[PDB]
RNA sequence: GGGACCGCCAGUGGCGAAGGCGCCCGGCUGGAACGGGUCCGACGGUGAGCGCGGAAGGCCAGGGGAGCGAACCGGAUUAGAUACCCGGGUAGUCCUGGCUGUAAAGGAUGCGGGCUAGGUGUCGGGCGAGCUUCGAGCUCGCCCGGUGCCGUAGGGAAGCCGUUAAGCCCGCCGCCUGGGGAGUACGGCCGCAAGGCUGAAACUUAAAGGAAUUGGCGGGGGAGCACUACAAGGGGUGGAGCGUGCGGU
C-alpha cells in the first residue's frame, strides 16, 4: 500500500518529465 | 613407536557436531596423529540420519574401540560447532558421542570449550527474518 | 534556579550569604581589606579570583556585604574600586574571560580537524558574546563605537 | 592408520629447567625432524597440585628433539571459557592488564591478568589499578630467572600479591592470570 | 600473512543540543552535575526570517577487501514462485578526501518560569555517621540535579497522565479545521542526480478516524475432557447381482 503511492508518484514524475524532455 | 615412558596414552577426542552431519575424530595428546575419522555418512547413507544422535553414537563407539586398542584410556573431550555463517551451537552429535564414550569405558577428566565465539562477530544467513520454512 | 542552554538539566542550588548584618566576627578593618586588593590585583589575580581570597582568608562573608559602599558606582564591589584607580580595564573580566575561550577553540579545530562537537561550541561561544557585547556598548562599559567581530577578538587575546 | 605404526616415531617430554623434567606427554610424528614446532598440551600426571588444580590447560611447545628425546620449553598457560565466564558479574567491573614485559634471562614475556572489581562505582581508581598491576607483575619478574618466574606466574602466589597491594587503593576479589604467552623463547638456540 | 571488529566487561547504567556515542593505553580537547554566589547588575524570555549540525543508503575520487551480500546465475518449494529455504556471486559494507539531505530522526508530548499529595530504587556531587578489607569498600538520612516504578488533587473520550503533566498560570513561535482527487498539477526555488520546499482545481462521497465493550475467529499462547471423537481391534460399503429411494432420462 504505503509503497505503491510512492513508487507510482515517481513513476508519474518520470513519465512526465520524458514527455516534458523529448517534446518541447 | 618406541620411546613411550608416559605409561598411558591420552587422546583428545574432537567432536565437530554441525545440524547437517556429525563427525568425530580423535587423536593423541599432540594433535599430530589421527588414529580415527568417522563420519555419520559412512555409518549410513540417508540424508536425515547424518546428524542424527543414534547415527553418531556408532560413530563414535567404533573409534572408541581403535583407541582401546592403542591404550588411549582417557579423553579430553574437545566441543565444537560450525561457524562463519552458521548457528555456534553444537548439534545433536555431542550428546551422542559423550554418551558411546560414557558407555565405550573411555573416562574423561577434562570437557573442553573451544567452540567458535568471536569477539570480532559474524553474521549468519537470514532473509532479515532468521531462517524460516 | 533552571535554566537550559547547552544542558538539559537544571542550575546549582547555590545562594548569596545572608549574613547581610555587617561583620563584628572579622576583626580586620574596611582599610586593611582594601590594601590587600591592590596587592593582589597587582600581582596577576583577576577579580573573581580576588573575591574569593578575601572570603576564604579574611573571612567576610561577601564581598558586597563588607565594601558597599564606598565608591558611588552600581552594585560596590571590587572593580569597581580598581576602575577610579585604572587597575581594570572598562570592558568586565566576565567578557576578557569569555573572548579568551573563544581564541583558544579556532586554533585547535584547524590541528584536530574532524570535530564536530566542539564546531558547534565555538559557534555557541560566540554568538553568546555578540548579545553581552550588544548590552554593554550601550551601558557604556565597552565603547559605542566598538564591535565584537572575531577578529577584534584575536586582537585583544594578542 | 596407514603404518604399523613403527614409521611413525614417537618422541617423549622433557622440560629441563622449566619444570626439572616431565615424563608425560607424546609426540608422534612421521619421518624425524617434524616435531620442532609442534605444540602439546598436559595438564599433568606427575602432579595433582595447583598446576592441574585451577590453572588448567598448560602448553608447552618443544622447540628441538635430540636424539629422540624432546627438549621443552615453556610455550603458553590459559584457563578456559568456564573460568572466565563463572567469575565474573553484573554491576561490577572487570580489570585487565596486559604488559609486555622483558626478562634479564633472554626471554620476552607477555601477561594477561584477571581482576574483578569489588562491586559498585566505576571510577578513575579502576585505571590507577592497571597502573600498579603492570609494575608490581614487572618487579617480580625483573628479579627473578625465567624458571622461577613461570612457577611464581601461572601458580596463585603472584595474583594473592597482586590482590594485597591493590587491596588497600580500591578492594578487589578473584584476581587471577588469565593467559601468559612467551612472547619468544630462544636464548641457546637460534 | 591479511582485513575487520571488540563475546565476556555491560547494569531498568553513563555522556552529548540534537543526529548520536561502547576493546584497552597515553596526549590534545568540548560539555555537565555540585558545593562555595567570588564577579557584571536586568545584561532577561520567546523568536517570523537567516544561519548551522544532520543516522542509514546514495552520488564523486582515491585506497582498502578477510567475512558479509541489492543486482545476478542455478537448485528447491509451489500448479507455476513470480516468495519464504539452499549453492555460487557483483556493487556495497571498511578508510580518507568531497558532496546531498531523508526518517515512525518518538517521549508521535514546541521553548522559558512560577505553582500543585507523597512513597520507594538508582547514577553522580555536598554533608553527618555506622561498618571497615581502612579504599566511600558496604549502607542509612538530610540536601542538590538527572533517570525509573507506584500514586493524590486535577485533567482526559477513555486508555492513561500525575514535580519528568495530557495539572494550574503567563509570554512567544510552529501548525490543523471531513474523506478521496493529491502531496498530484502548474510555476518558481534548491540539489549533481535521486530528490527536497512550496503547492491547486474540476469531480465524488455519508463516511473517514479514536478509545473501550461484547461476541465469533486465529497452521496465536496455556490447560482439560468426550467413544456420534481418534488410536488399538472386529465387521462392512466402493467390485457383482438384486431390493428400495433420489438425480437424470
Amino acid at each position: 500500500m504505503r509503497w505503491k503511492w510512492i513508487k507510482k508518484r515517481i513513476r508519474r514524475l518520470k513519465r512526465q518529465r520524458k514527455k516534458e524532455r523529448g517534446l518541447i | 613407536q618406541v620411546n613411550i615412558k608416559k605409561k598411558e596414552k591420552w587422546g583428545i577426542a574432537h567432536i565437530y557436531s554441525s545440524f547437517n552431519n556429525t563427525i568425530i575424530h580423535i587423536t593423541d595428546i599432540t594433535g599430530a596423529e589421527t588414529i580415527s575419522r568417522w563420519s555419520g555418512g559412512m555409518v549410513v547413507k540417508a540424508d536425515r540420519d547424518e546428524p542424527s544422535p543414534y547415527a553418531a553414537m556408532l560413530a563414535a563407539r567404533r573409534a572408541a574401540e581403535e583407541a582401546l586398542e592403542k591404550g588411549i584410556v582417557g579423553v579430553h573431550i574437545r566441543v565444537r560447532a560450525p561457524g562463519g555463517s552458521k548457528s555456534k551451537t553444537p548439534g545433536p552429535g555431542a550428546q551422542a558421542a559423550i554418551r558411546a564414550l560414557a558407555r565405550a569405558g573411555l573416562k574423561i577428566g577434562r570437557v573442553e570449550d573451544v567452540t567458535p565465539i568471536p569477539h570480532d562477530g559474524t553474521r549468519p544467513k537470514g532473509g532479515r527474518r532468521g531462517r524460516r520454512v | 534556579m533552571a535554566r537550559m542552554h547547552a544542558r538539559k538539566r537544571g542550575k546549582s542550588g547555590s545562594k548569596r550569604p545572608p549574613r547581610t548584618a555587617p561583620p563584628i566576627w572579622v576583626e580586620y578593618t574596611v582599610e586593611e581589606i582594601e590594601n590587600l586588593v591592590v596587592k593582589l590585583r597587582k600581582e596577576g589575580y583577576s577579580t573573581a579570583m580576588i573575591g574569593t581570597i578575601l572570603r576564604d582568608q579574611y573571612g567576610i562573608p561577601s564581598v558586597k556585604l563588607f565594601k558597599d559602599p564606598d565608591n558611588p558606582n552600581r552594585n560596590l564591589t571590587i572593580t569597581r574600586i580598581l576602575e577610579k584607580h585604572g587597575l581594570a580595564p572598562e570592558i568586565p573580566e566576565d567578557l576578557m574571560f569569555l573572548i579568551r575561550r573563544a581564541v583558544n577553540l579556532r586554533k585547535h579545530l584547524e590541528q584536530h580537524p574532524k570535530d564536530l562537537h566542539s564546531m558547534r561550541g565555538l559557534q555557541l561561544i560566540e554568538s553568546k558574546i555578540r548579545r553581552l557585547v550588544k548590552y554593554y556598548k550601550r551601558k557604556g562599559k565597552l565603547p559605542k563605537n566598538w564591535r565584537y567581530d572575531p577578529e577584534t577578538a584575536k586582537l585583544l587575546v594578542r | 592408520t596407514r603404518d604399523k605404526w613403527k614409521l611413525k616415531q614417537w618422541y617423549i617430554i622433557y622440560a629441563p629447567d622449566f619444570f626439572g623434567g616431565v615424563e608425560v606427554g607424546l609426540t608422534p610424528a612421521d619421518d624425524p625432524e617434524k616435531v620442532l614446532n609442534r605444540v602439546v598440551e598436559v595438564t599433568l600426571k606427575d602432579v595433582t597440585g595447583d598446576f592441574t588444580k585451577s590453572h588448567v590447560k598448560l602448553y608447552f611447545q618443544v622447540y628441538d628433539v635430540k636424539g629422540q628425546n624432546a627438549y621443552t620449553k615453556f610455550k603458553g598457560m590459559k584457563l578456559a571459557r568456564s573460568y572466565i565466564r563463572s567469575l565474573v558479574r553484573r554491576k561490577t567491573t572487570r580489570i585487565d592488564g596486559i604488559f609486555n614485559i622483558t626478562t634479564k634471562d633472554g626471554y620476552k614475556l607477555r601477561v594477561m591478568a584477571m581482576a574483578i572489581a569489588m562491586r559498585r562505582i566505576q571510577t578513575s581508581q579502576e585505571r590507577a589499578i592497571r597502573k600498579i598491576m603492570q609494575e608490581i607483575i614487572y618487579k617480580k619478574a625483573e628479579e627473578l630467572n625465567f624458571k622461577d618466574f613461570v612457577l611464581e606466574s601461572v601458580n596463585g602466589k603472584i595474583a594473592a600479591e597482586i590482590a594485597k597491594e591493590a587491596k588497600k587503593i580500591y578492594p578487589l576479589r578473584k584476581a587471577e592470570i588469565r593467559k601468559i604467552k612467551v612472547l619468544e623463547e630462544p636464548q641457546v638456540i637460534a
